[PDB]
Protein backbone atom coordinates (compact mmCIF):
# COMPACT_ATOMS: atom_id res chain seq x y z
CA UNK A 1 0.00 0.00 0.00
CA UNK A 2 3.13 2.55 -1.12
CA UNK A 3 4.41 3.39 -3.86
CA UNK A 4 8.12 4.59 -3.40
CA UNK A 5 10.36 6.25 -6.43
CA UNK A 6 14.34 6.67 -6.39
CA UNK A 7 15.31 9.99 -7.91
CA UNK A 8 19.47 9.44 -7.93
CA UNK A 9 21.94 11.87 -8.75
CA UNK A 10 24.18 10.59 -10.97
CA UNK A 11 25.96 14.08 -12.13
CA UNK A 12 29.34 14.31 -12.33
CA UNK A 13 29.85 15.76 -9.18
CA UNK A 14 29.30 12.50 -7.81
CA UNK A 15 32.51 10.05 -7.90
CA UNK A 16 31.62 6.81 -8.77
CA UNK A 17 32.65 5.56 -5.34
CA UNK A 18 29.16 7.08 -4.29
CA UNK A 19 27.45 6.02 -6.97
CA UNK A 20 28.49 2.76 -5.91
CA UNK A 21 26.62 3.45 -2.53
CA UNK A 22 23.57 5.23 -4.21
CA UNK A 23 23.33 1.89 -6.26
CA UNK A 24 23.85 -0.53 -3.11
CA UNK A 25 21.60 1.45 -0.85
CA UNK A 26 18.74 1.02 -2.95
CA UNK A 27 19.24 -2.62 -3.25
CA UNK A 28 19.57 -2.52 0.49
CA UNK A 29 16.26 -1.11 0.50
CA UNK A 30 14.72 -2.80 -1.92
CA UNK A 31 15.36 -6.23 -0.26
CA UNK A 32 14.70 -5.50 3.58
CA UNK A 33 11.52 -4.01 2.09
CA UNK A 34 9.81 -6.90 0.35
CA UNK A 35 7.40 -6.85 2.33
CA UNK A 36 4.81 -6.57 -0.79
CA UNK A 37 3.36 -4.85 -1.92
CA UNK A 38 5.26 -2.26 -2.04
CA UNK A 39 6.25 -0.80 -5.43
CA UNK A 40 9.24 0.58 -6.60
CA UNK A 41 10.73 3.15 -9.58
CA UNK A 42 13.73 4.29 -9.87
CA UNK A 43 15.08 7.74 -12.17
CA UNK A 44 18.58 8.40 -12.39
CA UNK A 45 18.79 12.57 -13.38
CA UNK A 46 21.84 14.76 -14.49
CA UNK A 47 21.43 17.33 -16.99
CA UNK A 48 19.46 14.39 -18.68
CA UNK A 49 16.90 12.32 -17.19
CA UNK A 50 16.66 8.26 -17.47
CA UNK A 51 13.83 6.13 -16.08
CA UNK A 52 15.48 2.69 -15.43
CA UNK A 53 12.03 1.15 -14.32
CA UNK A 54 8.60 1.97 -13.79
CA UNK A 55 6.34 0.92 -11.45
CA UNK A 56 4.85 -1.99 -13.72
CA UNK A 57 8.53 -2.99 -15.20
CA UNK A 58 9.86 -3.86 -11.47
CA UNK A 59 6.38 -5.84 -10.65
CA UNK A 60 7.48 -8.02 -13.47
CA UNK A 61 10.95 -8.41 -12.62
CA UNK A 62 10.67 -8.83 -8.72
CA UNK A 63 14.83 -9.41 -8.53
CA UNK A 64 16.22 -6.11 -7.19
CA UNK A 65 19.90 -6.52 -7.84
CA UNK A 66 18.84 -7.07 -11.23
CA UNK A 67 17.07 -3.96 -11.92
CA UNK A 68 19.67 -1.87 -10.66
CA UNK A 69 23.15 -3.96 -11.90
CA UNK A 70 23.27 -2.43 -15.16
CA UNK A 71 22.84 1.14 -14.45
CA UNK A 72 25.21 3.31 -15.14
CA UNK A 73 26.07 7.15 -14.63
CA UNK A 74 25.16 10.18 -16.56
CA UNK A 75 28.25 12.36 -15.58
CA UNK A 76 25.98 15.52 -16.46
CA UNK A 77 25.07 18.84 -14.80
CA UNK A 78 22.90 18.65 -11.90
CA UNK A 79 18.69 19.23 -12.50
CA UNK A 80 17.35 18.19 -9.01
CA UNK A 81 14.67 20.66 -9.41
CA UNK A 82 13.55 19.45 -12.84
CA UNK A 83 14.06 15.89 -11.86
CA UNK A 84 11.42 16.37 -8.96
CA UNK A 85 8.88 17.93 -11.34
CA UNK A 86 8.97 14.74 -13.72
CA UNK A 87 9.08 12.60 -11.08
CA UNK A 88 5.41 13.82 -9.51
CA UNK A 89 3.86 14.20 -13.38
CA UNK A 90 5.36 10.89 -14.92
CA UNK A 91 6.57 8.15 -12.59
CA UNK A 92 3.34 8.65 -10.73
CA UNK A 93 1.25 8.51 -13.39
CA UNK A 94 -1.34 5.62 -13.23
CA UNK A 95 -0.24 4.74 -16.98
CA UNK A 96 3.01 3.71 -15.37
CA UNK A 97 2.12 1.50 -12.32
CA UNK A 98 0.92 3.94 -10.07
CA UNK A 99 -2.24 2.56 -8.09
CA UNK A 100 -4.58 4.64 -6.71
CA UNK A 101 -4.86 5.53 -3.35
CA UNK A 102 -1.77 4.42 -2.28
CA UNK A 103 1.57 6.14 -0.33
CA UNK A 104 3.83 8.51 -3.07
CA UNK A 105 7.40 8.38 -1.62
CA UNK A 106 10.15 9.92 -2.99
CA UNK A 107 13.53 9.14 -2.31
CA UNK A 108 15.95 11.86 -3.64
CA UNK A 109 19.38 10.83 -3.21
CA UNK A 110 22.11 14.00 -4.23
CA UNK A 111 24.78 15.73 -2.85
CA UNK A 112 22.62 18.76 -1.99
CA UNK A 113 24.18 21.12 -4.91
CA UNK A 114 22.05 21.72 -7.73
CA UNK A 115 23.41 23.00 -10.80
CA UNK A 116 22.47 24.70 -14.11
CA UNK A 117 18.93 23.98 -13.52
CA UNK A 118 16.36 26.31 -15.19
CA UNK A 119 13.78 25.03 -12.72
CA UNK A 120 14.11 26.04 -8.84
CA UNK A 121 13.11 24.71 -6.05
CA UNK A 122 10.21 27.39 -5.23
CA UNK A 123 8.65 26.02 -8.89
CA UNK A 124 8.39 22.43 -8.09
CA UNK A 125 7.67 22.18 -4.43
CA UNK A 126 4.45 23.63 -4.22
CA UNK A 127 3.29 21.40 -6.69
CA UNK A 128 4.75 18.69 -4.83
CA UNK A 129 2.62 19.53 -1.75
CA UNK A 130 -0.78 19.69 -3.43
CA UNK A 131 0.01 16.39 -4.70
CA UNK A 132 0.95 14.50 -1.46
CA UNK A 133 3.87 13.52 -1.92
CA UNK A 134 6.08 11.91 0.48
CA UNK A 135 9.96 13.43 0.51
CA UNK A 136 13.02 11.11 1.66
CA UNK A 137 16.37 12.91 1.02
CA UNK A 138 19.47 11.00 1.06
CA UNK A 139 22.68 12.87 1.38
CA UNK A 140 26.10 11.59 -0.22
CA UNK A 141 29.47 12.64 -0.26
CA UNK A 142 29.94 16.01 1.19
CA UNK A 143 25.90 17.08 1.54
CA UNK A 144 26.30 17.79 5.00
CA UNK A 145 29.93 19.61 4.88
CA UNK A 146 28.17 23.15 4.06
CA UNK A 147 25.60 25.35 5.08
CA UNK A 148 23.93 25.90 1.67
CA UNK A 149 23.66 22.44 1.11
CA UNK A 150 22.45 21.19 4.60
CA UNK A 151 19.91 23.88 4.15
CA UNK A 152 18.66 22.17 0.27
CA UNK A 153 18.31 19.12 1.39
CA UNK A 154 15.78 20.19 3.95
CA UNK A 155 14.61 22.16 1.26
CA UNK A 156 13.72 18.99 -0.84
CA UNK A 157 12.38 17.29 1.91
CA UNK A 158 8.99 17.87 3.70
CA UNK A 159 8.55 19.28 6.97
CA UNK A 160 9.98 18.62 9.69
CA UNK A 161 13.19 17.37 7.69
CA UNK A 162 14.46 15.92 11.11
CA UNK A 163 12.57 13.20 9.89
CA UNK A 164 13.79 12.76 6.22
CA UNK A 165 17.50 14.01 5.85
CA UNK A 166 19.64 11.06 6.44
CA UNK A 167 23.14 10.24 5.58
CA UNK A 168 23.71 7.44 2.80
CA UNK A 169 26.29 5.14 4.82
CA UNK A 170 23.38 4.37 7.70
CA UNK A 171 22.56 0.87 7.61
CA UNK A 172 19.66 1.65 9.77
CA UNK A 173 18.40 4.48 7.54
CA UNK A 174 15.38 1.41 6.53
CA UNK A 175 14.92 0.71 10.22
CA UNK A 176 14.11 3.77 11.40
CA UNK A 177 11.46 4.66 8.49
CA UNK A 178 9.12 1.57 9.05
CA UNK A 179 7.93 2.53 12.78
CA UNK B 1 41.04 14.93 -5.69
CA UNK B 2 44.70 13.90 -4.42
CA UNK B 3 48.13 15.87 -5.83
CA UNK B 4 50.39 14.09 -7.89
CA UNK B 5 53.51 12.99 -5.98
CA UNK B 6 56.53 14.75 -6.78
CA UNK B 7 58.41 12.22 -7.03
CA UNK B 8 57.21 11.34 -10.46
CA UNK B 9 57.76 15.30 -11.56
CA UNK B 10 61.66 15.07 -10.90
CA UNK B 11 62.51 14.93 -14.50
CA UNK B 12 60.48 18.29 -14.80
CA UNK B 13 63.67 20.37 -13.52
CA UNK B 14 65.59 20.89 -16.43
CA UNK B 15 68.53 23.27 -17.01
CA UNK B 16 67.85 26.30 -19.76
CA UNK B 17 70.42 26.48 -22.41
CA UNK B 18 69.66 27.32 -26.19
CA UNK B 19 68.42 29.96 -28.61
CA UNK B 20 65.15 32.17 -28.27
CA UNK B 21 63.34 29.14 -28.98
CA UNK B 22 65.44 26.22 -27.33
CA UNK B 23 65.81 28.00 -24.20
CA UNK B 24 61.92 28.30 -23.45
CA UNK B 25 61.90 24.95 -23.91
CA UNK B 26 63.97 23.92 -20.89
CA UNK B 27 62.87 26.98 -19.16
CA UNK B 28 58.83 25.37 -19.80
CA UNK B 29 58.80 22.68 -17.44
CA UNK B 30 61.15 24.01 -14.53
CA UNK B 31 59.19 26.99 -14.20
CA UNK B 32 55.72 24.93 -13.64
CA UNK B 33 57.38 22.10 -11.98
CA UNK B 34 58.03 24.41 -9.31
CA UNK B 35 54.88 26.04 -9.57
CA UNK B 36 52.62 23.10 -9.33
CA UNK B 37 54.88 22.01 -6.09
CA UNK B 38 53.95 26.17 -4.79
CA UNK B 39 50.36 25.68 -4.41
CA UNK B 40 50.25 21.58 -3.62
CA UNK B 41 52.90 22.32 -1.23
CA UNK B 42 54.69 19.19 -1.71
CA UNK B 43 58.42 20.57 -0.76
CA UNK B 44 58.39 18.95 2.65
CA UNK B 45 58.89 14.90 0.88
CA UNK B 46 60.70 16.65 -2.05
CA UNK B 47 63.30 19.09 0.34
CA UNK B 48 63.32 22.81 0.51
CA UNK B 49 66.65 22.53 -0.26
CA UNK B 50 65.96 21.58 -3.93
CA UNK B 51 63.71 24.69 -4.06
CA UNK B 52 66.29 27.48 -4.23
CA UNK B 53 68.53 24.98 -6.41
CA UNK B 54 65.23 24.94 -9.05
CA UNK B 55 64.25 28.80 -8.18
CA UNK B 56 67.61 29.70 -9.61
CA UNK B 57 67.44 28.27 -12.90
CA UNK B 58 64.16 29.44 -13.73
CA UNK B 59 66.50 32.86 -12.88
CA UNK B 60 69.20 31.80 -15.40
CA UNK B 61 66.34 30.80 -18.25
CA UNK B 62 65.06 34.38 -18.10
CA UNK B 63 68.32 36.58 -17.86
CA UNK B 64 69.30 34.23 -21.35
CA UNK B 65 66.16 35.02 -22.75
CA UNK B 66 66.27 38.80 -21.94
CA UNK B 67 69.51 38.16 -24.43
CA UNK B 68 66.93 37.44 -27.98
CA UNK B 69 64.82 40.47 -26.58
CA UNK B 70 64.46 42.73 -30.04
CA UNK B 71 64.86 46.55 -29.81
CA UNK B 72 60.94 46.31 -30.54
CA UNK B 73 60.65 44.29 -27.06
CA UNK B 74 59.61 41.60 -29.11
CA UNK B 75 60.83 38.08 -29.68
CA UNK B 76 62.63 35.74 -32.27
CA UNK B 77 64.65 32.53 -32.36
CA UNK B 78 67.50 34.90 -33.48
CA UNK B 79 68.71 38.33 -32.82
CA UNK B 80 68.17 38.87 -36.44
CA UNK B 81 65.83 36.87 -37.36
CA UNK B 82 62.20 38.59 -37.88
CA UNK B 83 60.20 37.86 -34.35
CA UNK B 84 57.73 35.39 -33.80
CA UNK B 85 53.78 36.49 -32.80
CA UNK B 86 53.49 33.16 -30.85
CA UNK B 87 57.09 32.51 -29.60
CA UNK B 88 56.41 36.41 -27.88
CA UNK B 89 52.88 35.67 -26.46
CA UNK B 90 54.32 32.74 -25.51
CA UNK B 91 57.11 34.25 -23.87
CA UNK B 92 54.63 36.71 -21.88
CA UNK B 93 52.51 33.75 -20.65
CA UNK B 94 55.54 31.86 -19.39
CA UNK B 95 56.80 35.10 -17.43
CA UNK B 96 53.58 35.97 -15.59
CA UNK B 97 53.62 32.81 -14.33
CA UNK B 98 56.39 33.32 -12.80
CA UNK B 99 56.27 36.77 -11.64
CA UNK B 100 55.81 35.37 -7.86
CA UNK B 101 59.25 32.90 -8.55
CA UNK B 102 61.57 35.59 -9.72
CA UNK B 103 61.70 38.66 -10.01
CA UNK B 104 60.30 39.64 -13.09
CA UNK B 105 61.10 43.21 -14.83
CA UNK B 106 58.31 44.46 -15.87
CA UNK B 107 59.10 47.01 -18.76
CA UNK B 108 60.00 43.25 -20.87
CA UNK B 109 56.70 41.69 -20.22
CA UNK B 110 54.81 44.94 -20.84
CA UNK B 111 56.91 45.74 -23.75
CA UNK B 112 55.97 42.53 -25.73
CA UNK B 113 52.04 42.90 -24.80
CA UNK B 114 52.30 46.11 -26.37
CA UNK B 115 54.04 44.88 -29.89
CA UNK B 116 51.76 42.27 -30.19
CA UNK B 117 48.73 44.82 -30.12
CA UNK B 118 49.96 47.74 -32.14
CA UNK B 119 51.93 45.87 -34.64
CA UNK B 120 50.34 42.30 -35.15
CA UNK B 121 46.84 42.85 -34.70
CA UNK B 122 44.30 43.08 -37.38
CA UNK B 123 41.50 45.42 -36.95
CA UNK B 124 38.93 42.68 -36.60
CA UNK B 125 40.69 41.23 -33.49
CA UNK B 126 43.12 38.46 -35.35
CA UNK B 127 46.60 37.49 -34.23
CA UNK B 128 48.43 36.80 -37.42
CA UNK B 129 52.08 35.44 -36.96
CA UNK B 130 54.23 36.67 -40.10
CA UNK B 131 57.01 34.57 -38.84
CA UNK B 132 57.05 31.35 -37.83
CA UNK B 133 58.90 29.32 -34.99
CA UNK B 134 61.90 27.29 -36.49
CA UNK B 135 61.11 24.07 -33.75
CA UNK B 136 57.20 23.77 -34.48
CA UNK B 137 56.94 20.72 -32.07
CA UNK B 138 56.90 23.47 -29.19
CA UNK B 139 53.47 25.28 -29.85
CA UNK B 140 51.50 21.99 -29.57
CA UNK B 141 47.98 21.51 -31.20
CA UNK B 142 48.41 24.69 -32.93
CA UNK B 143 50.48 22.95 -35.60
CA UNK B 144 48.92 21.91 -38.55
CA UNK B 145 45.76 22.96 -37.60
CA UNK B 146 43.00 23.77 -39.55
CA UNK B 147 41.72 26.74 -37.41
CA UNK B 148 43.28 29.37 -37.83
CA UNK B 149 43.31 33.18 -36.62
CA UNK B 150 41.15 31.19 -34.15
CA UNK B 151 43.50 29.68 -32.33
CA UNK B 152 46.53 32.20 -32.46
CA UNK B 153 44.39 34.60 -31.07
CA UNK B 154 42.84 32.42 -28.66
CA UNK B 155 46.57 31.58 -27.57
CA UNK B 156 47.68 35.51 -27.44
CA UNK B 157 44.51 36.16 -25.67
CA UNK B 158 45.06 34.18 -23.32
CA UNK B 159 48.63 35.44 -22.49
CA UNK B 160 47.07 38.83 -22.41
CA UNK B 161 44.56 38.10 -19.77
CA UNK B 162 47.24 36.64 -17.81
CA UNK B 163 49.55 39.68 -18.07
CA UNK B 164 45.91 42.16 -18.34
CA UNK B 165 46.38 43.57 -14.13
CA UNK B 166 50.27 43.92 -14.33
CA UNK B 167 50.66 45.87 -17.88
CA UNK B 168 46.91 47.86 -17.65
CA UNK B 169 48.80 50.90 -17.04
CA UNK B 170 51.69 51.19 -19.09
CA UNK B 171 49.99 49.84 -21.93
CA UNK B 172 46.39 51.42 -22.46
CA UNK B 173 45.09 50.05 -25.52
CA UNK B 174 45.05 46.56 -23.58
CA UNK B 175 41.49 46.02 -22.71
CA UNK B 176 40.63 47.65 -25.93
CA UNK B 177 42.59 45.04 -27.86
CA UNK B 178 41.38 42.06 -25.56
CA UNK B 179 37.62 43.29 -26.53
CA UNK B 180 38.53 43.04 -30.40
CA UNK B 181 39.88 39.63 -29.50
CA UNK B 182 37.30 38.08 -27.62
CA UNK B 183 34.57 39.64 -30.25
CA UNK B 184 36.10 37.87 -33.26
CA UNK B 185 36.56 34.67 -30.97
CA UNK B 186 32.87 34.63 -30.26
CA UNK B 187 31.75 35.73 -33.44
CA UNK B 188 33.32 32.67 -35.34
CA UNK B 189 33.19 29.94 -31.21
CA UNK B 190 30.03 28.22 -33.49
CA UNK B 191 31.63 27.30 -36.82
CA UNK B 192 34.14 25.67 -35.19
CA UNK B 193 35.00 21.73 -36.06
CA UNK B 194 38.68 20.54 -34.23
CA UNK B 195 38.36 20.08 -30.59
CA UNK B 196 41.50 22.25 -29.88
CA UNK B 197 40.08 25.07 -31.08
CA UNK B 198 36.87 24.65 -29.32
CA UNK B 199 38.76 23.81 -25.79
CA UNK B 200 41.47 26.76 -26.28
CA UNK B 201 38.99 29.22 -27.48
CA UNK B 202 36.34 28.51 -24.94
CA UNK B 203 38.93 29.03 -22.11
CA UNK B 204 39.94 32.44 -23.62
CA UNK B 205 35.70 33.52 -23.20
CA UNK B 206 35.60 31.81 -20.10
CA UNK B 207 38.09 34.56 -18.77
CA UNK B 208 36.00 37.28 -20.13
CA UNK B 209 32.47 35.15 -18.78
CA UNK B 210 31.44 35.29 -22.57
CA UNK B 211 31.38 31.95 -22.75
CA UNK B 212 27.75 31.26 -21.84
CA UNK B 213 24.54 30.21 -24.55
CA UNK B 214 24.98 28.20 -27.21
CA UNK B 215 29.04 28.81 -27.19
CA UNK B 216 28.57 26.82 -23.55
CA UNK B 217 26.67 24.07 -25.10
CA UNK B 218 28.86 23.94 -27.96
CA UNK B 219 31.61 23.36 -25.33
CA UNK B 220 30.26 20.93 -23.29
CA UNK B 221 29.40 18.57 -26.06
CA UNK B 222 32.18 18.95 -28.00
CA UNK B 223 33.56 16.90 -24.92
CA UNK B 224 33.77 12.76 -25.68
CA UNK B 225 32.09 10.90 -23.02
CA UNK B 226 31.95 13.90 -21.05
CA UNK B 227 35.55 13.74 -20.11
CA UNK B 228 37.66 14.95 -22.68
CA UNK B 229 38.52 16.80 -25.44
CA UNK B 230 39.69 14.79 -28.13
CA UNK B 231 41.23 14.74 -31.74
CA UNK B 232 41.76 11.75 -33.55
CA UNK B 233 45.95 11.67 -33.39
CA UNK B 234 48.44 12.69 -31.53
CA UNK B 235 48.01 12.58 -27.59
CA UNK B 236 50.17 15.44 -26.41
CA UNK B 237 47.49 17.39 -28.37
CA UNK B 238 44.28 16.18 -26.39
CA UNK B 239 45.92 16.47 -22.74
CA UNK B 240 47.03 19.98 -23.91
CA UNK B 241 43.74 20.82 -25.12
CA UNK B 242 41.78 19.07 -22.21
CA UNK B 243 43.90 20.81 -19.73
CA UNK B 244 42.34 24.31 -21.36
CA UNK B 245 38.53 22.91 -20.82
CA UNK B 246 39.16 22.31 -17.45
CA UNK B 247 40.79 25.91 -17.21
CA UNK B 248 37.62 26.89 -18.82
CA UNK B 249 35.31 24.67 -16.08
CA UNK B 250 37.53 25.97 -13.14
CA UNK B 251 36.55 29.53 -14.61
CA UNK B 252 32.75 28.94 -14.89
CA UNK B 253 33.28 27.40 -11.49
CA UNK B 254 31.40 24.17 -13.43
CA UNK B 255 32.14 21.53 -10.65
CA UNK B 256 30.13 18.71 -12.32
CA UNK B 257 32.38 18.64 -15.20
CA UNK B 258 35.61 18.91 -12.92
CA UNK B 259 36.05 16.03 -11.79
CA UNK B 260 35.43 13.47 -14.97
CA UNK B 261 37.92 15.83 -16.82
CA UNK B 262 40.39 15.48 -13.97
CA UNK B 263 39.86 11.75 -13.30
CA UNK B 264 40.76 11.17 -17.22
CA UNK B 265 43.83 13.30 -17.02
CA UNK B 266 45.10 11.37 -14.00
CA UNK B 267 44.50 8.02 -15.51
CA UNK B 268 46.56 8.97 -18.76
CA UNK B 269 49.88 9.60 -16.28
CA UNK B 270 51.50 12.55 -17.99
CA UNK B 271 54.39 14.03 -15.96
CA UNK B 272 55.65 15.76 -19.18
CA UNK B 273 59.26 15.83 -20.57
CA UNK B 274 60.34 14.64 -23.85
CA UNK B 275 60.64 15.74 -27.39
CA UNK B 276 57.47 18.53 -28.46
CA UNK B 277 55.78 17.92 -24.96
CA UNK B 278 56.16 21.93 -24.40
CA UNK B 279 52.58 23.04 -24.05
CA UNK B 280 51.48 19.47 -22.35
CA UNK B 281 53.82 19.85 -19.94
CA UNK B 282 53.07 23.80 -19.07
CA UNK B 283 49.20 23.06 -19.64
CA UNK B 284 48.48 19.63 -17.68
CA UNK B 285 50.51 21.16 -14.97
CA UNK B 286 48.39 24.53 -14.83
CA UNK B 287 45.71 23.05 -14.90
CA UNK B 288 46.17 20.12 -12.15
CA UNK B 289 47.20 23.33 -10.19
CA UNK B 290 44.58 25.75 -11.05
CA UNK B 291 42.38 22.70 -9.75
CA UNK B 292 44.33 22.00 -6.57
CA UNK B 293 44.05 25.81 -5.57
CA UNK B 294 40.05 25.78 -6.65
CA UNK B 295 39.07 22.24 -5.57
CA UNK B 296 36.37 22.07 -1.81
NI1 LIG C 1 26.37 17.19 -9.46
NI1 LIG D 1 39.04 16.14 -2.22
Amino acid sequence: DSDIAFLIDGSGSIIPHDFRRMKEFVSTVMEQLKKSKTLFSLMQYSEEFRIHFTFKEFQNNPNPRSLVKPITQLLGRTHTATGIRKVVRELFNITNGARKNAFKILVVITDGEKFGDPLGYEDVIPEADREGVIRYVIGVGDAFRSEKSRQELNTIASKPPRDHVFQVNNFEALKTIQN
Amino acid sequence: AMAVDAERLKHLIVTPSGAGEQNMIGMTPTVIAVHYLDETEQWEKFGLEKRQGALELIKKGYTQQLAFRQPSSAFAAFVKRAPSTWLTAYVVKVFSLAVNLIAIDSQVLCGAVKWLILEKQKPDGVFQEDAPVIHQEMIGGLRNNNEKDMALTAFVLISLQEAKDICEEQVNSLPGSITKAGDFLEANYMNLQRSYTVAIAGYALAQMGRLKGPLLNKFLTTAKDKNRWEDPGKQLYNVEATSYALLALLQLKDFDFVPPVVRWLNEQRYYGGGYGSTQATFMVFQALAQYQKDAP
